[PDB]
């Protein structure tokens, strides 16, 4: 037979918050990796940061997100993170 | 119980257990970005399998391998492609067997300031093994390099979770690829790889960044320009002066591809607060670099105003760690240690950091403060 490999259970989420981009980026922004990725960055980093993180996303892996809804997850994350 | 602050802000990160390892320092679960705590790196030269890092960027990593139907394909500009079982690599081949460090570009990365965007890593994404296989010269001797080669690209059984993502696909110069080190390992401190180390084989670039490291590896072409897939067109890159630095919030004009280590050192056996007793203190710890030979490791009890040389430890390989010894008469009162290595062409480490977009190849002589008592 193969060997095979477990991983644990997959538990990170993202910090809840009233901007609609909370739920934006819970639907757009875990459906490559685990949203980890989002929770670790330095923090406190500003709107353009979180812009460019967002921007990078959508122009260079090609994370099908539209325009409202880029803002909504900047804007929540640079509010949250 | 199960957290870990790291020294820098947002530190809190998980411990976490995965088949055949310790409890490591969760980075991020899908993919897997496990790092080392850092207490391991003083239990020895060699890093267990069980403690090693663990880095990746595509969620679609192998999990289920047969090794008997496992096939590594070498093919483009040779003369007769192969396909190579992990049977043929370990009964058609001599066997090669190297020391050698792995590390990650951005080891260390949570530590640069201004605080840059990645991997938030202390400084536990980085390992030291004993790994065994086929030198990649070898292999690619058999196939026949054309003339006119000039890169060798790796590629492994990781993908994308959607297609349009970039492969994880890196090179080499032809004669980098050639030179009798670049090795194909399908061992690591006597075992099989572990799975999260690339098992069945991964290439080993001693002396250079883990990202041309490709795990699960089963694809190698020799091509005849160079490569410009996205992870070496434009991720992986470095500013392209002696530094590899810029200043703190400015992008570099000109880059190059990350390439070999420089200089580091770090103190294993004391961390910030530790106590010790006034007196001759013991200190020790590790210093490695691309592969020239570590000259000397000098250590200082007074924030960098005085030095003494420390003993080096038998070494293992020019890639490997080395170890060092020092004993140093320390007052009663706290002391800012530091240590600080040099390497057989005149690298050594800066005392202030210094600083590019990317948050790579930091190397700053390291700063542990102690209260002597
Ligand atoms: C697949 C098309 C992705 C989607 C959907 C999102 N991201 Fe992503 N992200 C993707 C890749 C290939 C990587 C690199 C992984 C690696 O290990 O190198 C990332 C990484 C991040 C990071 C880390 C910082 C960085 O490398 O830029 C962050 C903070 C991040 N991603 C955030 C993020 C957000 C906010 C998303 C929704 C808009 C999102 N990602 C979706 C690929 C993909
Ligand atoms: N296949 C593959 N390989 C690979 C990858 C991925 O992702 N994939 N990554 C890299 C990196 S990036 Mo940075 O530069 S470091 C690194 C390394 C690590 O290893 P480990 O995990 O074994 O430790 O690997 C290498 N290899």
């Amino acid at each position: 037979a193969p060997l095979t490999y477990e991983l644990p259970d997959e538990t990170a989420q993202l910090k809840p918050a009233p901007q609609p981009g909370f739920e934006a980026a819970q639907n757009n922004c875990a459906a490559c990796h685990s949203v980890d990725y989002i929770n670790t960055q330095p923090p406190g980093k500003g709107q353009a940061f979180w812009d460019a993180e967002v921007q990078k996303m959508i122009k260079v892996y090609h994370a099908p997100v539209d325009e409202a809804d880029a803002k909504a997850i900047a804007d929540y994350l640079a509010k949250t993170y | 119980a199960d957290t870990v602050t790291l020294p820098f802000a947002n530190g809190e990160r998980p411990l976490v257990m995965y088949p055949g390892k310790r409890p490591l320092i969760g980075l991020t679960a899908r993919p897997p970005q496990l790092e080392t705590p850092f207490s391991v790196f003083d239990e020895g030269l060699i890093t267990p399998n069980d403690a090693f890092f663990v880095r990746y960027h595509l969620a679609g990593i192998p999990l289920e391998i047969d090794p008997d139907a496992f096939r590594l394909e070498i093919k483009g500009k040779v003369g007769t492609p192969l396909s190579l079982s992990l049977q043929d690599l370990k009964n058609d081949f001599p066997a090669s067997e190297v020391v050698a460090v792995n590390q990650c570009s951005g080891n260390s990365r949570g530590f640069v300031e201004p605080r840059v965007g990645g991997g938030q890593l202390a400084n536990g994404a980085m390992g030291n093994a004993r790994w065994r296989g086929v030198p990649l010269k070898a292999v690619l001797e058999k196939a026949g390099v054309q003339a006119g080669a000039k890169q060798v690209t790796f590629g492994g059984l990781d993908g994308p979770v959607i297609p349009e993502t970039p492969d994880f696909v890196k090179a080499l110069s032809i004669d980098h690829a050639t030179d009798g080190e670049v090795m194909l390992a399908y061992s690591m401190n006597g075992a099989d790889l572990p799975w999260l180390n690339g098992y069945p084989l991964r290439l080993v670039v001693p002396g250079y960044y883990g990202t041309y490291w490709v795990k699960h590896l089963n694809e190698i072409t020799v091509i005849d320009k160079e490569f410009d897939g996205f992870w070496m067109k434009t991720a992986y890159r470095i500013p392209d002066n002696a530094c590899a630095c810029t200043e703190p919030g400015k992008a570099p004009t000109a880059t190059i591809p990350i390439n070999r280590f420089d200089v580091r050192s770090f103190i294993t056996n004391v961390e910030n607060g530790a106590s010790v007793k006034a007196g001759e203190v013991p200190l020790r710890g590790i210093a490695f670099d691309g592969g020239y030979g570590i000259t000397q490791v000098s250590v200082s009890a007074d924030a960098g105003k005085s030095w003494t040389n420390a003993t080096l430890d038998p070494g293992l390989g020019k890639y490997s760690f080395r170890g060092w010894k020092a004993v140093l008469p320390l007052t009663k009162g706290d002391h800012v240690l530091m240590c600080r290595a040099t390497n057989a062409r005149g690298e050594t480490q800066p005392m202030q950091a210094t600083w590019n977009p990317a948050g790579y190849m930091r190397n700053v002589v390291e700063a542990t403060r102690v209260i002597a008592a």
